[PDB]
């Protein structure tokens, strides 16, 4: 919810900032592995951007998902 | 060279019609198979010091090699510091050189410096890294400033706590370790979850970035009903001229 | 073992553990040969190709405390270590127990 | 039909069964649902082996190993092609107009 | 010794592409989709 | 192929000279055990003992996958690679599959390391098409990294410290180990520029 | 948290944690996985040696790609970026799968029965092992400088002769990069040697008459 | 390339020939260790279970876990 949140916040400049951090401690120092709303939740948010950086965050996080065992769906198509 | 590997052609040759002519040292080995062919930039060669030392292999046998201390360096951001000894001059600066391609970093010319003061100490020298708008330091630290491409920093270097403060490694090796410890604009503001700009920038909806997330039903005023959002209220979305 | 006037347990004790032959066996230009050439399983694993210890990195500092700080971790497995590890040559065999039996 | 779908700049927004409508409209494309490249393949290898569909063998597009290969590829699909072109007119002579 | 540490060799990595003039493996970008596993917050 | 070359210039010179000499014997020591496969059975070694239904152990298998591809292709060097490899088996998360894997009974890591020969095989990551089943079967017939009961070789680099503290009688209790200068008659060549280790004698 | 994600994980972890669990004929969706995958990679297979010669070929031409990305930024001076990246990879990718329609004709050659296509395709298996490299590249090249140096009604023929003929996206740099590359002097000299035969010999002579004339 | 999987099946028998229809590669593998004609660089199908079961191992590590919630 709070990367959905942030996916459409436009209160500050850096909501793409926060969400990767936040996705960083969720995963490193929460210890949590993403599943698929997390994978959907944080692409969302990295296909906004078009810089070349974010782009490729983006396609590195749809490989990831596909190579951990997470088949791509119309979500992660679209 | 940048082609280490590719098509390798029967009737034509590895080498190319505009090539740069190589030294009379300058051989291809010297950087090593992780960063052969991967640097975009050339790099020049300042020498530190040459030095003669007594090295001892039998209690029989003492030979006087060289001792070689230097440092590789692009003005695009890349450099690296190292120091070898060997029977002789060029042998000593080849595999200084190797040395400092095996020790190679990099920072960020965003700003063409630092962005905040950083005060390091190896055991005993201790060296402080500060932004400026200049270059402001002595000619041998201001060397490897220009080799590291920062042209807007100050360096200062104190050697009072060495045991040899006229040894020459300290001042280059204290510089080094100064600049891998600066962080940059980008990776704190990626570390910190805010954009780069909002930090070194005066424009005034950056205060807003200072604050922490609050709900926008929270901070306006609510109405009649309860909370509700500043866009729909007609007076506030609806400018005064119409 | 050619012996020379010497010993040959003194003889080949002298060309593996001694400072010449692990610098010859680095790459010195030392006076003839101090090392051993050919060795199989047989080499010591302290001077292994694979290894982390390389006395010509070693040459630079002119004291301990600085190969302690600046020298980089030793390599711990190579394949010289694979061999021993399947011959069972990581530690020593223990002798016969002195502790209690005589000093003859 | 590969040279004509990289021409289109509509193919990717067409779906599998536009696109064999739009090509053969037959038996041959019509599967009997999910479409796929291996289901077609499945299809054809059956129908090989009974055997209503005759393959020529050996590799009729030729590319990337000799700097002549598009003569040798033009040499193995004359005869479909001309086929192709005139079994129509022959189709319609045939109806005795 | 913690200088020689996957997190560093990755941040080194990572700031010696930054600079533009630096191709860089595929490994990093393969680490960066596949960090490495730490000891900590455990 | 330049092993076979090797041998045929050792075969050359054995048949010239009309001995076994050392430097021959030190060329082709030097040319067969060029290749990298060791460190790539220690990755592949480690992905055996996981499993294939975690995600933790998903994560640890495709890290060590990345790390074996990148030693083979000759990106990274070993020292850098040994340190990674290090730092991914001393976690506990690894260690605690292992036991869960020793605790089964019915452990899949010899299909896991069937498959890894397969996959060293397929990938090219060895120097001749069928060497690596032949390395499998060293594994498997001799003390080696896949009868370790944990995947990794037994060394205490790979073990943990807290672990290494109990167990063995070190030079001071309550990194590059050195003899201090205080011991003027240690041995006959020893020093103190001779480097000591904790779990094996290297000399 | 006990969800469907966590228990799914769960419930598959206790699956492959074993060897009992998911054996042949126990777990109709990972048969069904696995028959899809086998189902898969039945078409898409190649013979072992075709798969080396492939691997090699495929190591060569991703090799070219990443030398002329590195011609071209150090031509305009250029940073490395992620844009840059992300254009290598897409063209690593379409050379490779370009790669894998090159050698489905080897492999079916190598499988066909014949022995002129047996041989052939053992031909190209050697040749790419050893890594020499194809013809086929050469000829690319060529007619890839031929067409940036045309004029327009040479440049229309050569683009209507090969619209139809699949040729590979081949970049500017892997042009510059074989066309600058210095000849061999061995090579020509074991080739004059062998087309012509004692005035070929009186030919070097001379070359090396006006060779050892312009050193003085 | 955006050809469809009706022009890539097309394409891929086009490539391919008779062979693609023929038998497949682990079935010339197993002809030729079956007649005693097989080289020595090619890995032998000497065991179908345990070839099997490398397989499923090397599938299962790509095996898709269960997401659907009743």
């Amino acid at each position: 919810l709070q990367l959905k949140a942030l996916a459409k916040d436009n209160s500050q400049l850096n909501s793409l900032p926060e969400a990767i951090q936040l996705f960083d401690q969720m995963e490193n120092v929460y210890g949590f592995i993403a599943s698929r709303p997390h994978y959907d939740a944080m692409m969302f948010h990295l296909s906004q951007s078009p810089r070349p950086e974010m782009r490729l965050r983006c396609e590195e996080l749809a490989h990831k998902m596909e190579l951990m065992g997470i088949v791509w769906n119309a979500n992660t198509y679209l | 060279d940048l082609y280490p590997e590719g098509f390798q052609w029967k009737h034509k040759l590895n080498t190319e019609y505009n090539q740069w002519r190589s030294n009379t040292w300058l051989t291809p080995d010297l950087i090593p198979k992780e960063h052969r062919g991967r640097f975009l930039c050339n790099f020049q060669l300042n020498i530190v010091a040459y030095d003669m030392r007594v090295v001892k292999f039998s209690p029989k046998d003492h030979r006087q090699w060289i001792y070689c201390v230097l440092y590789v360096g692009s003005g695009k951001g890349i450099a690296g510091w190292g120091r070898a000894v060997a029977p002789s001059t060029q042998e000593a600066k080849k595999e200084a050189i190797r040395e400092a391609f095996s020790n190679i970093i990099a920072v960020d010319l965003e700003q063409e410096g630092p962005m905040y003061p950083v005060r390091v100490n190896a055991d005993g020298v201790r060296v402080l890294l500060y932004p400026a708008r200049r270059i402001v330091a002595n000619f041998r630290v201001a060397d490897i400033l220009c080799a590291f491409g920062f042209q807007h920093a100050g360096c200062r270097i104190n050697l009072k706590a060495t045991n040899n403060p006229k040894s020459p490694t300290h001042t280059v090796e204290g510089v080094f370790e100064a600049v891998k410890a600066l962080r940059s604009v980008s990776e704190i503001a990626a570390s910190r979850g805010k954009v780069p700009h909002s930090l070194i920038y005066n424009i005034y909806p950056y205060l807003e970035e200072i604050r922490r997330r609050k709900g926008m039903m929270a901070m306006h005023p609510p109405g009649k009903d309860g909370l509700l959002m500043p866009d729909r209220v007609v007076d506030n979305r609806l400018p005064d001229h119409l | 073992i050619n012996s020379g006037d010497q010993s040959p347990y003194r003889y080949v004790e002298e060309r593996l553990y001694s400072k010449p032959s692990r610098l010859d066996r680095e790459g010195v230009k030392v006076n003839k040969t101090y090392a051993l050439q050919g060795l199989g399983d047989l080499e010591p694993l302290r001077y292994g190709a694979n290894f982390g210890i390389s006395e010509k990195d070693a040459l630079k500092y002119e004291t301990v405390a600085e190969k302690a700080k600046y020298m980089e971790p030793p390599i711990p497995y190579s394949s010289l270590a694979a061999r021993k590890l399947a011959a069972g040559a990581l530690w020593p065999a223990a002798p016969d127990p002195e502790g209690m039996i005589s000093k003859e | 039909v590969w040279q004509g779908e990289a021409n289109d700049k509509l193919s990717p927004y067409k779906s599998d069964e536009e696109i064999a409508l739009e090509n053969d409209n037959t038996f041959f494309s019509s599967l009997s649902t999910r479409r796929s490249k291996f289901d077609y393949l499945e299809k054809w290898r059956d129908m090989y082996r009974h055997g209503t569909l005759e393959v020529p063998e050996g590799p009729t597009l030729n590319f990337g190993r000799t700097p002549d290969d598009h003569k040798e590829t033009m040499a193995a699909l004359v005869r479909g092609w001309y086929q192709r072109n005139r079994k129509e007119p022959a189709s319609e002579e045939e109806l005795k107009r | 010794n913690e200088k020689y540490e996957p997190w560093e060799h990755m941040k080194r990595m990572g700031r010696l592409v930054g600079t533009g003039f630096y191709i860089p493996p595929e490994w990093y970008n393969h680490f960066r989709m596949f960090p490495p596993i730490n000891h900590n917050f455990q | 192929d330049t092993e076979f070359q090797a041998l045929v210039e050792f075969i050359e010179g054995a048949s010239y000279d009309q001995l076994i000499s050392g430097r021959r014997f030190k060329k082709v020591y030097d040319v067969l055990s060029e290749n990298d496969d060791m460190f790539i059975w220690l990755c592949h070694t480690a992905m055996s003992v996981l499993n294939p239904g975690d995600m933790r152990s998903r994560l640890i298998y495709n890290h060590l996958r990345i790390l074996a591809e990148s030693v083979a292709s000759g990106e990274m060097t070993q020292r850098t690679a040994f340190r990674f490899f290090e730092s991914a088996v001393r976690s506990p998360a690894y260690r605690e599959i292992a036991k869960r894997q020793l605790e089964g009974g019915a452990a899949t890591r010899l299909a896991g390391i069937s498959a890894a020969a397969d996959v060293m095989r397929r990938m090219g990551l060895t120097r001749r098409p069928m060497s690596s089943y032949f390395e499998l079967y060293q594994r498997i017939v001799e003390r080696s990294e896949a009868m370790t009961p944990w995947g990794f070789p037994p060394l205490f680099q790979f073990e943990e410290r807290l672990s290494l503290e109990p167990r063995l009688k070190f030079f001071s209790r309550a990194r590059i180990f050195w003899i201090p200068p205080t011991w003027n008659r240690a041995g006959r060549f020893l020093g103190p520029h001779v480097t000591l280790y904790p779990g094996m004698t290297p000399d | 948290l006990s969800s469907g994600i966590n228990l799914g994980r769960l419930r598959l972890a206790e699956q492959f944690s074993s060897m009992n669990g998911w054996q042949s004929k126990e777990d109709p969706a990972f048969d069904a996985y696995v028959k899809e995958r086998r189902r898969k990679e039945n078409y898409e297979a190649f013979d072992q040696r075709v798969e080396r010669g492939y691997a090699a070929a495929a190591k060569l031409h991703k090799a070219e790609i990443q030398n002329a990305v590195k011609r071209r930024l150090k031509s305009s001076g250029a940073k490395f970026t992620a844009e840059t990246l992300r254009e290598m990879s897409s063209a690593v990718t379409e050379r490779l799968a370009w790669l894998r329609d090159v050698w489905a004709q080897i492999d079916a050659d190598y499988r066909s029965g014949d022995s002129a296509r047996q041989e052939t395709a053992a031909q190209e298996i050697s040749a790419a092992l050893r890594g020499e490299p194809n013809d086929y590249m050469r000829w690319v090249y060529e007619t890839k400088r031929e067409l940036r140096f045309a004029g327009p009604v040479g440049r229309r023929a050569i683009q209507e002769e090969l619209q139809a003929a699949e040729l590979p996206e081949v970049l500017d740099e892997e042009v510059n990069r074989y066309h600058d590359l210095k000849l061999n002097m061995m090579e020509i000299e074991r080739e004059v040697k062998a087309k012509y035969g004692v005035a070929g010999q009186q030919h070097w002579a001379e070359l090396q008459a006006a060779k050892d004339e312009e050193y003085i | 390339k955006a050809l469809s999987p009706y022009a890539q099946a097309l394409r891929h028998v086009a490539l391919r020939g008779a062979t693609a229809f023929g038998p497949g590669a682990k079935e010339m593998e197993l002809d030729m260790l079956r007649k005693g004609t097989l080289p020595a660089d090619y890995r032998p199908p000497v065991q179908g279970r345990w070839d099997d079961t490398i397989e499923r191992w090397a599938y299962a590590w790509q095996f898709p876990a269960e997401e659907e919630q009743d």
